[PDB]
RNA sequence: GUGAACAGCCUCUAGUUGAUAGAAUAAUGUAGAUAAGGGAAGUCGGCAAAAUAGAUCCGUAACUUCGGGAUAAGGAUUGGC
RNA sequence: GCAGUCAAGCGUUCAUAGCGACAUUGCUUUUUGAUUCUUCGAUGUCGGCUCUUCCUAUCAUACCGAAGCAGAAUUCGGUAAGCGUUGGAUUGUUCACCCACUAAUAGGGAACGUGAGCUGGGUUUAGACCGUCGUGAGACAGGUUAGUUUUACCCUACUGAUGAAUGUUACCGCAAUAGUAAUUGAACUUAGUACGAGAGGAACAGUUCAUUCGGAUAAUUGGUUUUUGCGGCUGUCUGAUCAGGCAUUGCCGCGAAGCUACCAUCCGCUGGAUUAUGGCUGAACGCCUCUAAGUCAGAAUCCAUGCUAGAACGCGGUGAUUUC
């Protein structure tokens, strides 16, 4: 999260510790998203940075456009699959984990989104907004 | 040597020891300030915790992303059926500290706060307060000058009040005495408004309202003896190690040379008195009122109470708090509710809060019915029935 | 504070009760409980599952009166 | 502003495929269908206006 | 009897019912287990645990001393009547 | 290893904003050396895991003073140890070095903290391979692989738990002394404002969240299943039926109640006195000066407020107080 997220992001139950592998949701070449760390998250020793919803990670490809691989870039957590809460009282849960690669100013590398997203996220990410289609 | 990664420690040396507390009634350790200026009114209030259940009510953060929308919130909800006031004392600075100086009982005194004067009631003769109930007799006389002797000096007053147990469903008899800080103005009307109040009686209504910043006092739940992990969430040792893992490896260091108090060991779990300050009033409902349950939208006729009543308590007949959140202690303790000892400006508080919805489904199980309305309505007739 | 039902059983969901999930084709489902949700995930279809009002509904099991006659008919002319 | 649409019950919405002679659909040319967003037939809050039919005149 | 079987599991014959007891069910154990989301980030190291598994059928790589590799891999099916 | 003094120099100019030669005076006991006082009728060394405490030569956080401080950023210093100081790749390693987050990823002590607390990967017995040396047995501060980690019931310490005697017994209380707790960050707004030629570019109030920490609670969601509670399944045994038995809880789906989770929800108070530092009045010293007398403002400090115990040899108020 953070930087050129504009809004603020209430607690959602983290599902994404690191080394968990998300499926990409977008069309950049990038198949797969292998998160390495989590922006914002602090220090425990012995617990690992946890990512949920409309969180910005630092990840890699591991399949995908060779081009995208071997390297280390921002990416956004758009769909869960460990059920999170909302203020509004419910629990619930995407099918899969994924995500949508991004640059640090939290804007997209590709032309669009495939799948649903959640809203928690779209309210952090204008440009997150854009792509979306069905959003949660 | 040193550490190798520093981390924070375990618990919270604040709350030691970790023993059994003293009794099942946490001490009110401290009352509000007192403006003597605003009528007299109790400080407090006896209670018995009946539950939780959930509430659905709009929100006014102005700000937030949920400013304007509805939310969903778990309440506890603790049985207050009315107290009754039936002694008086008053306390003295002394450059030692406060000091009881007299008490001043009532005439006479229910069965339900004799019952605690005891430990084997049936047996006894129950003589308690039968001398002092003389007093009385005579045209008053001792009774007059041990208030007029409050007056004079005592520079603080609290009521003996005490539940009626009797109204509550459990089983208990022996009800709950205790003493009330009276905040209301000049010491003397303080006696006053005490004497007037002997063997009658005061409600809740009186001493809380909707959306008011409270804090319950009373003995957290108990959980016997405990191994080190769980007591102070002390990390699992791992897999391999011989002769146990939910403990701790180095109990101490060498100098100085004894296993020393900041360290954690298995202990008492439990049973602990806890302040709890900040909790917010939700409803301040009426015994004497069918359809507490129901709301403004609402509407329909309802008790607070879920199908098949409150699991492991009964059925709450008498008037009661709802508070925002849970509350120290469990389901059929006795507890104290207390007024805040500051003001609290928070906006968080002073929102006046309105209920929506209140469930009323049984909590014996994964209830979809509110009402045996709402129940015979969508299932259709049975097998017995009509 | 709209009240829901369940995908699979059909019976009411008060607030904050049951879970909720998204599928892949966007599609949502609702349920009360564990319980429903589990047969879902098992690729249990409803019609098949006594207890259920869509399995009630393709059995007609005591509708009755819903089927009796009702009555709401005017006269107008002018 | 999208419309109900006679017996198909669900306080929602949902996307139905129309044709010739039915509600919410007039086609464009001779056998052609466009599937399109219907609300259903079960009155809720989400509705912006009613519209209703007087049998009996009360008082 | 099930089954490929002297396997496991249950039974007939025969033989036992021997191994201090009683009441509880704190921590800590030993032995038996399950756990959301993630999936070796744990650790000297996957230690431990888990996953696989029978049979019928489809399918089967490098390399080879042509005997192998090989149940390679990867797949489908399996009750009852 | 850390800190001074003199001040030639550096620093456009300019000794001391920041530095600093040649000399010189010191502190430290997580370097290493020097010694050989104590431990050879013995009981492991390395590292890690875990958990506590302490130190300050302070990385970050609070308040300051200085700058070659226009803003932003950054450096030097003062009060400061209240508070935090993480996650990984290769290595047995400490060390090292990269990846990454972070407010910051400071350094040290506690028998080079911590083996009847663990692990045993390295080292350092016996087996074995290679290289070097040796005629040889064998050797190597060389590379390799394999190689049993015992005892607590005692005392004390620590956590919790009873408890005789100060008439009996019961209820309600006070508070000595002890402990004490919260933390850090972002976003909106301030505001493209101050400043600046431009590039760039803040902050006090207000609001919304969030991290680390803590204490509860189970309405909800999830986990758990001997509720062997309901249904299903194999094998066998009761002639079949009905209903059941055995398979170290036979297996499977559901599963209430409890227990439980940043995997769940809730709550975490406000006064005073100070430090540094900037000031007022003001002499000493007809002037000047925050200081000498006196005095104001002030910090993640301190004492309280609050919170946890309640001295079983501190205590107040109150009830009832035995007859064969
Ligand atoms: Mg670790
Ligand atoms: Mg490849
Ligand atoms: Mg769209
Ligand atoms: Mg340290
Ligand atoms: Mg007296
Ligand atoms: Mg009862
Ligand atoms: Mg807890
Ligand atoms: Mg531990
Ligand atoms: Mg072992
Ligand atoms: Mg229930
Ligand atoms: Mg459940
Ligand atoms: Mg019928
Ligand atoms: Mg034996
Ligand atoms: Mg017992
Ligand atoms: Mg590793
Ligand atoms: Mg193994
Ligand atoms: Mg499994
Ligand atoms: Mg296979
Ligand atoms: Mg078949
Ligand atoms: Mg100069
Ligand atoms: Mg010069
Ligand atoms: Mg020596
Ligand atoms: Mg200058
Ligand atoms: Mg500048
Ligand atoms: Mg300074
Ligand atoms: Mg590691
Ligand atoms: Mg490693
Ligand atoms: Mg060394
Ligand atoms: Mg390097
Ligand atoms: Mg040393
Ligand atoms: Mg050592
Ligand atoms: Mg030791
Ligand atoms: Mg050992
Ligand atoms: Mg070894
Ligand atoms: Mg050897
Ligand atoms: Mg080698
Ligand atoms: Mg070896
Ligand atoms: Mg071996
Ligand atoms: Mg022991
Ligand atoms: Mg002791
Ligand atoms: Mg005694
Ligand atoms: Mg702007
Ligand atoms: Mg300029
Ligand atoms: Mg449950
Ligand atoms: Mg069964
Ligand atoms: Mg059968
Ligand atoms: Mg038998
Ligand atoms: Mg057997
Ligand atoms: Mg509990
Ligand atoms: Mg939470
Ligand atoms: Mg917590
Ligand atoms: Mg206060
Ligand atoms: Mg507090
Ligand atoms: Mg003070
Ligand atoms: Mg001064
Ligand atoms: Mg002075
Ligand atoms: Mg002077
Ligand atoms: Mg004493
Ligand atoms: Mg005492
Ligand atoms: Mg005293
Ligand atoms: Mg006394």
């Amino acid at each position: 999260s953070g930087n050129g997220a504009q809004g603020t992001k209430f607690r959602i139950s983290l599902g994404l510790p690191v080394g968990a592998i998300m499926n990409c949701a977008d069309n950049s070449g990038a198949r797969n998203l292998y998160i390495i760390a989590v922006k914002g998250s602090g220090s425990r020793l012995n617990r690992l940075p946890a990512a949920s919803l409309g969180d910005m990670v630092m990840a890699t490809v591991k399949k995908g456009k060779p081009e995208l691989r071997k390297k280390v870039m921002p990416a956004i957590v758009v769909r869960q699959a460990k059920s999170w809460r909302r203020r509004d009282g419910v629990f619930l849960y995407f099918e899969d984990n994924a995500g949508v690669i991004a640059n640090p100013k939290g804007e997209m590398k590709g032309s669009a989104i495939t799948g649903p997203v959640g809203k928690e996220c779209a309210d952090l990410w204008p440009r997150v907004a854009s792509n979306s289609g069905v959003v949660v | 040597s040193h550490r190798k990664y520093e981390a924070p420690r375990h618990g919270h040396l604040g709350f030691l020891p970790r023993k059994r507390a003293a009794s099942i009634r946490a001490r009110v350790k401290a009352f509000p300030k007192d403006d003597r200026s605003k009528p007299v009114a109790l400080t407090s209030f006896l209670g018995y915790k009946a539950g939780m259940t959930t509430i659905v009510r709009d929100l006014d953060r102005p700000g937030s992303k949920f400013h304007k929308r509805e939310v969903v919130e778990a309440v506890t909800v603790v049985d207050t059926p009315p107290v009754v006031v039936v002694g008086v004392v008053g306390y003295v600075e002394t450059p030692r500290g406060l000091r009881s100086l007299t008490t001043v009982w009532a005439e006479h005194l229910s069965d339900e706060v004799k019952r605690r004067f005891y430990k084997n009631w049936y047996k006894s003769k129950k003589k308690a307060f039968t001398k002092y109930s003389a007093k009385y007799a005579q045209d008053g006389a001792g009774i007059e000058r041990e208030l007029a002797r409050i007056k004079k000096y005592a520079s603080v007053v609290r009521v003996l009040v005490h539940t009626q147990i009797r109204k509550t469903p459990l089983a208990q008899k022996k009800a709950h005495l205790a003493e009330i800080q009276l905040n209301g103005g000049s010491i003397s009307e303080k006696v006053d408004w005490a004497r007037e109040h002997f063997e009658k009686t005061v409600a809740v209504d009186s001493v809380f309202e909707q959306n008011e910043m409270i804090d319950a006092i009373a003995v957290t739940k108990g959980h016997g003896f405990e191994g080190v992990t769980h007591r102070w969430g002390t990390k699992k040792l791992p897999r391999k190690t011989h002769r146990g893992l939910r403990k701790v490896a180095c109990i101490g260091a060498c100098h100085p040379a004894h296993v020393m108090w900041s360290v954690a060991r298995a202990g008492q779990r439990g049973y602990h008195s806890r302040t709890s300050i900040n909790h917010k009033i939700y409803r301040v409902g009426k015994g004497d009122d069918e359809a507490n349950g129901a709301t403004s939208f609402d509407r329909t006729k309802k008790t607070i109470t879920p199908m098949g009543g409150f699991v492991h308590y009964g059925e709450i007949k008498n008037d009661f708090i709802m508070v925002k959140g849970c509350i120290p202690g469990n389901r059929k303790r006795i507890v104290t509710l207390r007024k805040s000892l500051y003001t609290n400006t928070s906006r968080k508080a002073l929102e006046e809060v309105s209920l929506k919805w209140i469930d009323t489904a049984s909590k014996f199980g994964k209830g979809r019915f509110q009402t045996p309305a709402e129940k015979h309505a969508f299932m259709g007739t049975l097998k017995k029935d009509l | 504070m709209k009240v829901e039902i369940d995908s699979f059983s059909g019976a009411k969901i008060y607030p904050g009760r049951g879970t909720l999930f998204v599928r892949g084709d966007s599609k949502i489902f609702r349920f009360q409980n564990s319980k429903s949700a589990s047969l879902f995930k098992q690729r249990k279809n409803p019609r098949r599952i006594a207890w259920t009002v869509l399995f009630r509904k393709h059995h007609k099991k005591g509708i009755t009166e819903e089927v009796a006659k009702k009555r709401s008919r005017k006269t107008v002319k002018a | 502003g999208f419309p109900m649409k006679q017996g198909v019950l669900l306080p929602t919405r949902i996307k139905l495929l129309l044709t010739k002679n039915v509600s919410c659909y007039r086609p464009r040319r001779d056998g052609e269908r466009k599937r399109k967003s219907v609300r259903g037939a079960i009155v809720g809050p989400d509705l912006a206006v009613l519209a209703l039919v007087i049998v009996k005149k009360g008082e």
